[PDB]
């Protein structure tokens, strides 16, 4: 929705005259955009940590270039699921990502 | 007559407002103005001249 | 986080060696039958 | 996880905020690690 | 078992959120020149003694919660990024807990400044929101009495404590013209034509639209402030009659003050109150709500009552966690059996549980956490990766069996 | 079991997964509000007690038959506006919960005064939080309060709540009216009555 | 009534008033010298032409007694769109001719 | 050919698209909007440009 | 104050430009897709898809 708004005031932007200055004193447009920022400093901890926590233990680059190969298609196959019968596909469920990281 | 009565004193008006939307900068006290009222019983109806 | 790791800590270390864990097959399976 | 979507009104899909995708990334995790994983132990390893 | 039931449960989170806003109320009126100075005094707050977090103030004067007025007034903030405040005297939490100290610590004003619950909103944790209805069709001042002793009955009971306060209140003194219609009607004057005279000339009028560079807008009359701002200014105000003559209000008019709600709440068609209250420093909601039924029912008759956004309706953790992991538990020890037989390794796990849940409310202790609905995923995420910690060395114990 | 084969099943559930992050950008919340759909209509001047009567009244008294529905509640105020606010289930379609409201306000429509009646009467869907605040300030030869207001909405206010998705755009200030400001004294002079 | 009284009265009033119509691309108008205007609002295409119905009539509903009550008996309708027939059946005659 | 090859006029004959209408194949609708509020002279003028 | 928008021809967003190459984009990754099933690696891959 957001996206669009400034989208139809963009427009505005040249026809105004003297002393029009669109500023933003309410926004929650930027915290969303930071959720998702965070779900990915998140997870790429995880999958850096994981890189780890297997080289130590069964230490070996040809052995943890498995375990690490498959997270990625588990994540993105999970916002892949989401659009069907009658569910969903939003937020509160990139952070709810992170739990089932 | 009876119904041109009815209407003319079975009112609920709009009247407005004591220092109202644009006042005079050094206003104090703002208060709603009631005007005339709904005649709420059947002794009231009673009295309603013509 | 606290969730998880709150309820991991015990989980992992308590939840490896100590009570219902080898008191599973052992002291809740038979022992009786 | 999944009987959590027999939930409530205003904390409604808030529990279907997940147990679905902890479903999801589980089915999926026993599924894809299922298909694959086995798959990329075969090609290189030792 | 004794580590929640002691612990306050979490609804959600109430996040600090970049951005947060303040309120102002006022007395009774109290006009848009008197709530300006409060509403500078806090447009001189946030800029004057809090450069390093404000990025901005939005004054609006004439607006707040619940309705607009003359009385009213709130204004946004916006904040200097995120990593412009680093500790905790640097963000929302302080912020607005200083501010309400500075602010009501002085001054002749209601004012606040809260914080966005992190959603629209019903449902804050142990808060609930009371409706007074009038039933069987008694008065308005035979309700607010009532609301009276229910907020000063309830003000008598801080041994249990609540803390329980209405909304846009207020009852304050109208102007009443009483227009003698015998002596207008022999004086000769138009009925019609009074009203409209007490309509346009004080509460404005609608008249008709016009064109305005391109679009249409609207035409008012309303007339000159100078002649409309005190009950004196009643009287200079002519009334043509139909002789011709310039007769003005006093000679038909009678002019009387007494009071008035200025704000009237209604429930479902039924003239109704609030009321918006609390818990207690101890007890949350299932109690603080239910003696409150009762103390409404100690109440003069025809007095009944409702509760909306936060009378669920029907959710929360409360009446949610037990059939939450009832059809758990059913599941829970089910395929435990598929592959491992008889009921012998359905209490290898389903009693592992428990592990997982000992350290979780430690640390939601320890730390100052509460019961939310993460945590309360928490208790469902660990209880599942226990099925790979303890159900995951019975199906090698029964595979070595 | 071959390799290959699941190796190109991963290669899906990833670009198909990668389509459906497709849905860039993606916003916050779930729709967790029992939905509501609020009914606006203002009494120019009036007092508090009149459109609790003369309007108020009339839209409640005429509320009967509206699909789902939990409670309804109002907000006659002094400044001669009122707001009933009708509250559904959480999970009603907020399209068709809109035009019960509205059907039911058009039986009690010409019982309001044409006074309230020209002046609008609205039922759009709530939030009472807003997205955004775009704030139109003066940087040089100041407009002032009444007259950004009105540029605000005759430009640009139009232009908005037709827009992606807007409930209710509720701008702060107020477009030009032909302001018309009698003087009794100067009426009484030539026996003039504001009629 | 002439084009630029129907510009002003009827058609800029039902435009100001086309506020929350969900979806929606854009809208047009033909303020006629012939005293008629109509606004066709064009939405997404998958939109339910039911609902798309029922959200422009619940606005018309809000501008109605601004219209003039000259025009406000005389008509105003909300129906989906064409621009393009599927038939026309003539009605002709054959013998003792009736007339246009 | 016929028709607007003579007389005072505007005649054409068209074809229906095989379809309601928007996407002709090469062809473009542009729209000329008044943005400032001028008038509709200062309009038509910018169009007589255009 | 003159500015410009369009209307029904400016799609929105369609034609075979803009949907010709995303076309193929989304079909070259599945046409050589399941060259691979049974065809194991990048060997067949090019049999056909060229």
């Amino acid at each position: 929705t957001a996206a669009a708004i400034r989208a139809e005031l963009a427009k505005m932007e040249p026809f105004f005259p003297s002393g029009l200055k669109i500023v933003y004193p309410y926004d929650t447009t930027p915290f969303v955009k930071i959720s998702i920022h965070e779900v990915v400093k998140t997870l790429v901890e995880a999958i850096i940590l994981v890189f780890l926590v297997m080289y130590l233990f069964l230490q070996n680059f040809r052995a943890t270039l498995i375990p690490t190969i498959a997270v990625p298609v588990v994540l993105l196959g999970t916002f892949a699921v989401l659009a069907a019968f009658g569910f969903s596909i939003n937020t509160l469920t990139m952070f709810g990502m992170v739990l089932a990281i | 007559d009876v119904i041109t009565a009815i209407k003319a004193q079975n009112a609920q008006v709009a009247a407005g407002q004591l220092g109202g939307t644009p006042p005079v900068k050094g206003q104090q006290l703002n208060a709603s103005i009631i005007a005339q009222t709904r005649l709420t019983s059947t002794e009231e109806f009673g009295k309603i001249l013509l | 986080g606290t969730g998880v790791m709150g309820g991991m800590v015990t989980a992992t270390v308590l939840a490896i060696f100590f009570v219902p864990v080898f008191f599973v097959v052992v002291r809740r399976r038979f022992s009786r039958k | 996880f999944v009987p959590m979507a027999f939930f409530g009104g205003s904390t409604g899909a808030i529990y279907r905020q997940f147990s679905i995708t902890i479903v999801s990334a589980m089915a999926l995790s026993v599924l894809v690690a299922l298909i694959l994983t086995p798959a990329l132990c075969a090609t290189m390893l030792k | 078992a004794y580590l929640f039931v002691r612990l306050p449960s979490s609804f959600l989170p109430d996040e600090d959120q970049g951005v947060f806003m303040t309120m102002v109320q006022l007395p009774a009126g109290a006009t848009q020149e008197r709530t300006q100075k409060v509403l500078n005094e806090v447009t001189h707050y946030y800029l004057t003694k809090e450069k390093n977090n404000v990025e901005s103030v939005f004054a609006v004067n004439g607006f707040g919660f619940a309705g607009r007025g003359q009385n009213t007034g709130i204004a946004f903030v916006s904040l200097k990024d995120w990593a412009d405040r680093p500790g905790e005297e640097n963000k929302v939490e302080a912020i607005t807990m200083r501010a309400t100290r500075a602010f009501s610590q002085i001054k002749d004003a209601m004012v606040f400044a809260f914080n966005l619950p992190a959603i629209v909103e019903l449902g804050t944790a142990t808060g609930f929101d009371f409706e007074l209805i009038d039933q069987a069709g008694l008065g308005h001042e035979k309700l607010t009495q009532a609301r009276n002793q229910l907020l000063a009955e309830a003000a008598k009971h801080p041994d249990m404590l609540t803390s329980v306060r209405p909304n846009g209140l207020e009852d304050t003194p109208q102007f009443k013209i009483d227009i003698d219609q015998e002596k207008a009607q022999a004086l000769g004057v138009s009925i019609n034509d009074i009203n409209t005279t007490l309509g346009a000339a004080w509460g404005g009028s609608y008249v008709n639209d016009f064109i305005d560079r391109g679009r249409v807008k609207k035409v008012y009359v309303m007339s000159e402030a100078k002649y409309r701002m005190l009950p004196d200014d009643i009287g200079d105000w002519y009334v043509r009659a139909a002789d011709g003559q310039m007769v003005p209000f006093s000679a038909f008019s009678s002019s009387r003050w007494e009071y008035g709600s200025p704000r009237l709440e209604r429930y479902n068609g039924l003239p109704s109150m609030e009321i918006l209250g609390q818990a207690a420093p101890g007890k949350s909601t299932g109690e603080a709500m239910e003696l409150m039924e009762q103390l409404a029912s100690k109440l003069p008759t025809g007095v009944g009552y409702d509760w909306t956004g936060m009378s669920y309706q029907e959710r929360l953790s409360g009446n949610q966690a037990p059939s939450l992991y009832a059809i758990s538990l059913i599941v829970v020890f089910l395929c435990l059996a598929a592959l491992y037989e008889s009921w012998s390794i359905p209490f290898s796990v389903m009693l592992v549980v428990p592990l997982g849940v000992i350290g979780a409310l430690l640390a939601a202790t320890f730390r100052g956490l509460t019961n939310d609905v993460y945590f309360q995923v928490g208790l469902l995420t660990t209880i599942g990766l226990s099925a790979k910690n303890a159900i995951l060395i019975v199906e090698f114990a029964k595979d070595l069996m | 079991d071959r390799p290959i084969f699941a190796w190109v099943i991963a290669i899906i559930i990833m670009l198909a997964g990668g389509l459906a992050i497709l849905k860039l950008p993606v916003a916050q919340y779930p729709t967790i509000a029992p939905p509501a759909v609020t009914i606006s209509a203002s009494y120019p001047g009036a007092d508090a007690k009149t459109v609790q009567d003369t309007v108020t009244q009339v839209i409640e008294q005429n509320m009967n038959g509206i699909d789902n529905l939990m409670y309804m509640s109002s907000n006659s105020d002094s400044t001669g506006t009122v707001q009933i606010t009708l509250t559904f289930e959480s999970g009603t379609d907020a399209d068709i919960a809109q035009v019960q409201v509205q059907n039911k306000l058009q039986l009690a429509m010409p019982l309001l005064p044409q006074e309230v009646q020209q002046q609008g009467v609205s039922v759009e869907k709530s939030s009472s939080s807003f997205l955004m605040v775009v704030g139109v300030i003066n940087t040089d030869g100041t407009m002032t309060q009444e007259d950004i207001s009105d540029y605000v909405a005759a430009n640009m206010k139009d232009a908005i709540s037709r827009t992606s998705g807007v409930g209710d755009v509720q701008l702060f200030g107020s477009q030009y009216a032909m302001r018309i400001w009698m003087n009794p004294n100067e009426l009484n002079k030539f026996q003039l009555t504001p009629v």
